[PDB]
């Protein structure tokens, strides 16, 4: 209920939902990039 | 891009300005000169009028004397040739007398009394300037603090030419008269006492030189950005506090975290100033009387690697 | 004295410095005690005067004799705004900027600030206003550069908002710092020369735009303006670049705003 | 410890999250730096060594 | 602000126009980011280039300081 | 934690990026973002400092140093512990000097004065590029930048210096060498005219800029006026900077010889230099 | 993680976003350096 | 009682509350990390 | 002991909750980096040796 | 009651209650770390 | 002796105070690193001979 | 009474007499410590 | 002789003795340095020769 | 003259209390050198 910034909890539910599906998204890209390097030239 | 203050976008000329008469004794200040447009274009375009007072008059004397004195030894040294006086005008020099002379006057006019008459003459003239700093300060009923800057740049100079000498005994230590030569004289001071740069004093000094840059460009700034409010009417801002001053201190709070007053920021500024020839004045005192090598004395107090 | 120590490797240079460092502990105390002749003693963002007050303390108070019987000033001393602030707290907790609680521009909010000086004219060393307009003074002319007066006066959103009629200049410092500008209903305003940018046919002004010429404060006096009437107007035009920036017509603006 | 939540009484969490943000960040890049810094746990320089990459 | 003609791309749903938003910020924030980089990086291969005409290489100074 | 009239400038907008997600202050301070940035960029050059103070075994301040990678390295990356820390502390140095003229723009912004100081900082700052960017790239190697170290860039500056005999026949370093010093004169004089106005002799009225300009024109005849001498401060100083980046820019870049081999092209002009006579005949 | 959304109600959710790109893109530049500095990993070093 | 921030006793706690799930989320990804570190190689 | 609370009524909590963060981050910095300085108790190098990863 | 703060005595009690606790918490994290090291490698 | 209380009536008791403090604090440092600089009177030296620690 | 700080004659006397209360408890602390050095180690 | 208190009423006793301690303590200073630089009367030097400390 | 502006008496006062603050210092100075030369006499 603090409302710092007007956002309303039902708009941040639905803006952070949207947020945490582009970080997964973002993620997995990093991994699949990772897994690439990795196998190319590991570093362990 | 907007106006930023450095050029004057549009001059007004109207009659001259002859000044206050505190105390002045008016019958000494001159007539007032011409107005420089090229001049009006960043400050004022009046020159003058200029006090020519006895202490003035000494003061102009003596200068002339001396430089008149450095020309005569420049042409002597060019074989009167004008053509070989401009083609090495920075290599001529008068240096001071050898070190065989020790502080004795009796070096040969040609081998060093040359230079000990100009420095004399220097002497005069700077010292009868500084008297006309303080003086031209008392008529006016303004405080001294030019006098006591100047004498801060006097101490620097003093021991330059004559208290380093005196207390190495040897007029030889002294700075000859010269571009190049005073330049070389630099560069072979610190070459002989062991890289002045490990002088903590010579490090004091540069620091605040850096400081007085810093501190200028930093100032002129301020002014410049806040006097669209009038900030450049710093007496104003002192007696009655406008929003120039109080934007001016906002800004360097909100920045650094501290702020001066539109008079503080002068007193930061003279002694920034002054403390650099303070320092550099204590730092050639010690060079050579009390260090001999300023890199064995840094290693001795961990300045540098060895030791 | 080469290698002379009273002490391990501590001589006369030592000596120097270290009491260089304590000269220099003592003038930096003295410069920030010097700097802390206005301002102080902090308050809080609600004015009340606040528990930190700096390592620093106040010095001890100094009386200005201001020139030509404008009384003393005694610093540090009591003062206030002397002035209604219209800004509203933002949060609760300090730190937190104030927000306008109507037109900051009118309200002399913000960058739009302005102070509470005295309501009597700048003089000079002679006792005469140190500003006066270029016809009031004598065999004062325009000298070099453009002349500005008759330009036509443009603001920041490409609208003409008047002609410049008369400069004002300072006495002493023979330089231009006030351009009389008459609008489109026949009443002037001040414009502080080093927020025009004087052109060839035109005076530009990038702080205000138009519509907001008229709502520059006025002179009590056509012939002379005190410190106050200074203050107030070059308050005006430069919260005007903070607060005219919707009606400034930039391009560069215009295509950050495109993506903003 | 559960009276813990009485510093967001006295601490607007705003500043507070940008002060932790930052002291996070800049604590994690200055522990990864020492450890590359050492020829132990410079992980980049291990596997190097291991897969004979540098000569 | 002006409305557009085209009218085509407004029939996506608003929730992929709310993810094009949020990728439009942090790809802005990137941009101007790398907009820094690649011209940071541009100055330095402009004085690389400038230091290549130079006759550097035929006669370079020795190091100013001590390796380490 | 507020001066007495700091109340009705703290309003929203200036900011360059984020809007108010870091419009806010700490203490005086204000932050915004590039505030966030250069605390973050100073404390981890600090912090980085200090690690290669470890790294190089002495904690004595004035022995700390950081030395730029070795000329075998070239403009490459080094290992940290003989080079990749001055790089680091290079860019943390470059991040935290850009962020904080950016802040100062602003909080100029917020203020709505001129943006002077960050542009006169913005000299500075080309001048330490020149030094540490500019200058080693032009030559082709990080290790001809100086050490991060109190008086190994002293180190640094003296061998650059006598690498081409005398440095002071450097003519740039000869004309930024005039400004430095009529800067500090002229700083000098200004805050003690300043103050001499301010400051009277007991019992007197405060001056006013007349008695200023009078006391200069009768000290020297000319009074460039309070406006005048704030222009000709930052003048003097930002043109000391600019010509002593631009001496050490064409320091080792198109001048490799003494410079007094320089000042010889004056001599051998050719109608004076069979000349006999003089110093150089 | 099921009230970390509240954050969004704490920070204004574009400023964050412009920031957040600008970090991310920031540290993946300093990665690469990293990457770039040691001898290996070094992929812009081609050589004879 | 104290007031310095505006949030009430409630507000305080469901502020601490999260912020405490974000801190041991944060410190079990932390220690995973250092269990993987010191298997594959051990400082002590 | 018994009356060391007045302490707060002459320090104000955030001043000092700030200062005292930066300070005790500050002297954990500090004093870690003692221990990284000498070649005992550097627990990286002492690992170093220990499993003998300098080879 | 001096109150430069402006903290009433009771509002500094409880602060200072809350404050000594994350003291006290802090100085025995503190000491077992110190028990630790000392067992591993003592500077004694 | 008697009227030395009168000097309070000349000086401003917290100017002096401070400077007094600042004065013996300095004083009392410089006089403890003459000790520690000259080979005798290092106190933590003659320790170190007396119980052979050097070694 | 020159009344230079202001203070009255009473009170400059009761702020001496605590001042050289202080002054002496310093005094002997110092002499006792100069006592013990120069039985530890004399310097004349 | 019996009139110099007299010189109180030209010079003002707080500079005065503001400007007279800080030159008693720097002369003081600068005497117990010179000493201490001159291999004689330097009383700890004196003292380690005399009780054998070196 | 009345430079300072202490009357006459004040002044006097001043005097005596300053005068015999010197003469203690002076004294104790006296001490100081008579046993220093003792110890060590230059001359
Ligand atoms: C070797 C040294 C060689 C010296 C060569 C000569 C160099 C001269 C330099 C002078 C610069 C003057 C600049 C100036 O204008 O002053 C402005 C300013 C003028 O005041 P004002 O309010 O405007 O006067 C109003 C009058 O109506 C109007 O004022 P006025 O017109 O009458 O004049 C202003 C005043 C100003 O002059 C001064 O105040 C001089 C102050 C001392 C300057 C000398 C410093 C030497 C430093 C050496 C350090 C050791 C190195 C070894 O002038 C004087 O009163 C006489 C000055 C004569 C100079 C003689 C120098 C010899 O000067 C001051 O009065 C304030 C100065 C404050 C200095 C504080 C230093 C602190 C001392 C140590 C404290 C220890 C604390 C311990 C803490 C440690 C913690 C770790
Ligand atoms: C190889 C050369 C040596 C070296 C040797 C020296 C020596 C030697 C000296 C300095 C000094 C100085 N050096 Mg060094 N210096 C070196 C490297 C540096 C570097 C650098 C980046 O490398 C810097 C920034 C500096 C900086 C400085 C200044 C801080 C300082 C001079 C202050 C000043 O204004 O003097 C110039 C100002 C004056 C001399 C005062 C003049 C005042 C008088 C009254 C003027 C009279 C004018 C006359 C009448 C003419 C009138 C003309 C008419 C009006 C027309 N040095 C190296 C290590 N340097 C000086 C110093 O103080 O050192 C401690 C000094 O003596
Ligand atoms: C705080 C230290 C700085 C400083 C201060 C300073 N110099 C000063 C002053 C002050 C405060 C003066 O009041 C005085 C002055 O009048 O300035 C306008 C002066 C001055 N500083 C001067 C020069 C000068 N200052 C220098 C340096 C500096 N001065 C320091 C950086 C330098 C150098 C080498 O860096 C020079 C060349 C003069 C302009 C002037 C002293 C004038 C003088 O003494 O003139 C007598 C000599 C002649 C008239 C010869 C004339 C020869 C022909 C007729 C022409
Ligand atoms: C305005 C301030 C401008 C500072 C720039 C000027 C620097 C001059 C310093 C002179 C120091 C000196 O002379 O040393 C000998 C003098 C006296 O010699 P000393 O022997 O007694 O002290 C040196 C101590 N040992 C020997 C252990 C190294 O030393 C000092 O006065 C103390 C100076 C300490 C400086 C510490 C700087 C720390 C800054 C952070 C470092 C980050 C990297
Ligand atoms: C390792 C590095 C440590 C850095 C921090 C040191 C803090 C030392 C303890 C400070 C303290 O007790 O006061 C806290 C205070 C908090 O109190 P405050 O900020 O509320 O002060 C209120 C203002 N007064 C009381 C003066 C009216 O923090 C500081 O002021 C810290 C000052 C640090 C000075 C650094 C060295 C300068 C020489
Ligand atoms: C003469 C020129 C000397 C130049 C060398 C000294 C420059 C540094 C000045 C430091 C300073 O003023 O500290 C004040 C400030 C104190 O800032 P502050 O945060 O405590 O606020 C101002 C203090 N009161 C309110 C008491 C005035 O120091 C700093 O903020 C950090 C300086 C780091 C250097
Ligand atoms: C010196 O130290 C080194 C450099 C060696 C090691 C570094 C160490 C450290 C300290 C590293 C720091 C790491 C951190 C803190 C990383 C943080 C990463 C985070 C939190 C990243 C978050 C990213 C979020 C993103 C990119 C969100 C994007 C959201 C959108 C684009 C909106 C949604 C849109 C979608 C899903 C598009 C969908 C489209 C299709 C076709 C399915
Ligand atoms: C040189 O020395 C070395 C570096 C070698 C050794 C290092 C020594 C030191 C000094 C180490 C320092 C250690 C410290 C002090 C570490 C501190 C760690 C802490 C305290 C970490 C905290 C983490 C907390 C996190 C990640 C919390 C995240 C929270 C969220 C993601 C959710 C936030 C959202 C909220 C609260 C929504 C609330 C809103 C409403 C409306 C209720
Ligand atoms: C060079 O010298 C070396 C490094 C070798 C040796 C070091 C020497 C020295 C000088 C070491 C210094 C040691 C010192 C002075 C250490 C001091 C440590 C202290 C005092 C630490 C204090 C820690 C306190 C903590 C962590 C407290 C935390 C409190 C909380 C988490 C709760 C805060 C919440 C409150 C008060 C709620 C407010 C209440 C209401 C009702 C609103
Ligand atoms: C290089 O030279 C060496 C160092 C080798 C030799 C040194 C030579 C020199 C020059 C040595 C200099 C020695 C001097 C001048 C020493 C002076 C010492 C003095 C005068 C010390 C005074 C100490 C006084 C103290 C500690 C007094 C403390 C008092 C209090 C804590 C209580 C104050 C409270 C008051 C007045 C309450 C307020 C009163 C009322 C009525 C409200
Ligand atoms: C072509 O047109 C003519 C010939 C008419 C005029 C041309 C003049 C020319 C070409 C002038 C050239 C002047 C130059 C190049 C001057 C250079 C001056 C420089 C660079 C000076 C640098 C340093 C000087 C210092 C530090 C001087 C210090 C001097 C003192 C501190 C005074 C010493 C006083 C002494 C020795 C008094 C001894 C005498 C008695 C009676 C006790
Ligand atoms: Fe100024």
């Amino acid at each position: 209920d603090l409302g710092y910034t007007g956002l309303t909890d039902e708009q941040a539910q639905e803006l952070h939902s949207v947020y945490m599906s582009g970080l997964w998204l973002f993620s997995a890209v990093a991994i699949v990039a990772h897994l690439a390097v990795y196998i190319w030239r590991p570093w362990f | 891009a907007e106006y930023q203050n450095i050029f004057s976008q549009v001059q007004v000329r109207g009659p001259a300005d002859l000044g206050m008469t505190e105390d002045v004794n008016l019958a000494n200040r001159s007539g007032v000169g011409p107005f420089s447009t090229l001049l009006g274009w960043f400050g004022n375009a009046q020159l003058g009028p200029i006090y020519l007072g006895s202490l003035g008059v000494l003061s102009l004397f003596s200068g002339l004397m001396w430089f008149f004195t450095i020309g005569i030894w420049f042409w002597y040294q060019a074989g009167w040739n004008p053509a070989v006086f401009l083609r090495d005008l920075f290599f001529f020099s008068l240096e001071p007398p050898a070190p065989e002379y020790g502080l004795s006057f009796a070096a040969p006019l040609k081998e060093g009394g040359l230079w000990l008459i100009a420095s004399f003459f220097m002497f005069v003239a700077v010292w009868s300037w500084w008297g006309r700093t303080y003086l031209r300060a008392q008529a006016l009923g303004m405080g001294k603090h030019t006098a006591w800057a100047f004498l801060s740049a006097i101490w620097l100079w003093m021991v330059l030419g004559f208290i380093r000498p005196i207390l190495m005994g040897s007029w030889s230590e002294a700075v000859p008269y010269g571009i190049f030569s005073h330049l070389d004289w630099t560069n072979n001071f610190s070459l002989v006492h062991g890289n002045l740069f490990y002088n903590p004093f010579h490090g004091l000094s540069i620091a605040f030189l850096y400081g007085s840059a810093l501190l200028f460009a930093m100032h002129g700034a301020t002014i410049l950005a806040v006097s669209r409010f009038g900030g450049e009417r710093e007496l104003e801002q002192i007696a009655d506090r406008g929003t120039a001053a109080e934007r001016a201190a906002l800004f360097w709070r909100w920045t650094m975290g501290f702020n001066a007053t539109m008079e503080g920021i002068h007193r930061w500024a003279i002694w920034m100033a002054v403390l650099v020839t303070l320092t550099g004045g204590i730092g050639i005192l010690l060079s050579g009387t009390v260090v001999d090598n300023w890199y064995v004395w840094g290693q001795n107090h961990g300045m540098a690697p060895l030791n | 004295m080469v290698g002379v120590t009273a002490f391990g490797n501590f001589d006369l240079a030592s000596l120097a410095i270290y009491s260089f460092w304590i000269f220099l502990a003592g003038l930096i105390y003295y410069l920030q005690t010097e700097n802390m002749r206005e301002g102080y003693p902090l308050e809080n963002e609600d004015g009340t005067p606040a528990a930190n007050q700096g390592p620093f303390p106040l010095p001890k108070p100094k009386t200005f004799i201001l020139p030509h019987g404008r009384g003393t000033l005694t610093v540090p001393g009591p003062e206030s705004e002397d002035r209604p602030i219209a800004l509203a707290r933002t949060a609760v907790s300090e730190g937190f900027p104030h927000a306008p609680t109507g037109d900051p521009m009118k309200d002399g909010v913000g960058p739009a600030s302005w102070v509470a000086r005295r309501d009597l004219p700048e003089l000079d060393g002679h006792g005469h206003n140190k500003i006066k307009p270029m016809k009031a003074a004598a065999g004062f002319h325009v000298s070099a550069g453009k002349n500005p007066i008759g330009l036509p006066v443009r603001g920041c959103d490409l609208e003409i908002a008047g002609k410049v009629v008369d400069i004002w200049v300072d006495i002493p410092e023979q330089m231009a710092r006030f351009l009389e500008v008459e609008l489109k209903d026949g009443s002037t305003r001040l414009l502080p020369m080093q927020m025009v940018k004087v052109q060839s046919n035109r005076v530009h002004v990038n702080a205000l735009s138009s519509d907001l010429f008229a709502g520059i404060p006025t002179i009590k006096s056509p012939t002379e303006v005190t410190l106050l009437e200074e203050d107030k107007i070059c308050g005006y035009v430069a919260g005007g670049l903070m607060y005219a920036a919707p009606k400034r017509k930039s391009v560069v603006a215009a295509m950050l705003a495109e993506y903003a | 410890m559960s009276k813990f939540y009485k510093i967001w009484m006295i601490f607007d969490p705003r500043r507070v999250f940008v002060a932790q943000g930052v002291f996070l960040f800049l604590l994690a890049v200055m522990i990864h730096l020492i450890l590359l810094s050492t020829p132990s746990y410079n992980w980049l320089e291990i596997s190097a060594a291991k897969y004979n990459r540098v000569a | 602000a002006d409305k557009t003609i085209f009218n085509d791309h407004l029939n996506t749903n608003p929730k992929t126009n709310l993810r094009l938003w949020v990728a439009f910020q942090m790809m802005k924030g990137a941009g101007w980011a790398g907009g820094v980089f690649f011209g940071t990086l541009l100055l330095i291969g402009f004085f690389r280039v400038v230091g290549r005409m130079l006759p550097i290489q035929e006669n370079q100074a020795p190091a100013p300081n001590i390796t380490g | 934690a507020l001066l007495s009239f700091e109340r009705k400038y703290r309003v929203p907008g200036g900011t360059l990026v984020g809007g108010n997600l870091f419009d806010f202050w700490v203490g005086p301070f204000y932050v915004g973002f590039f505030g966030v940035a250069t605390f973050f960029f100073a404390a981890l050059g600090i912090i980085l400092i200090a690690w290669s103070a470890v790294l190089q075994g002495t904690w004595n301040p004035q022995l700390i140093s950081v030395y730029p990678p070795a000329l075998e390295y070239g403009l490459g990356g080094a290992p940290l512990a003989k080079g990749g820390l001055w790089q680091i502390i290079t860019i943390c140095a470059t991040g935290a000097f850009v962020s904080w003229a950016l802040r100062e723009v602003e909080i100029c912004r917020k203020l709505g004065i001129g943006y002077h100081i960050p542009f006169a900082f913005a000299f500075a700052i080309l001048a330490y590029l020149t030094l540490v960017l500019f200058r080693p790239v032009m030559m082709g190697a990080w290790g001809y930048a100086f050490p991060y170290g109190i008086w190994t860039h002293l180190d640094w500056v003296s061998n650059t210096g006598y690498t081409y005999g005398n440095f002071h026949y450097n003519p740039a370093h000869m004309i930024a060498i005039s400004f430095f010093f009529t800067n500090a004169l002229a700083l000098a004089l200004h805050g003690a005219l300043v103050l001499s106005a301010a400051n009277p002799e007991k019992g007197k009225e405060m001056r006013t800029p007349d008695h200023e300009d009078t006391f200069f024109r009768d000290l020297v005849g000319y009074s460039i006026g309070t406006l005048g001498i704030h222009r000709l401060g930052l003048l003097l100083s930002l043109s000391a900077v600019f010509f002593s980046a631009l001496c050490m820019i064409i320091t080792g870049t198109i001048w490799f010889d003494q410079w007094v081999d320089w000042w010889q092209w004056w001599v051998k002009l050719p109608w004076w230099a069979n000349i006999p006579g003089g110093i150089n005949g």
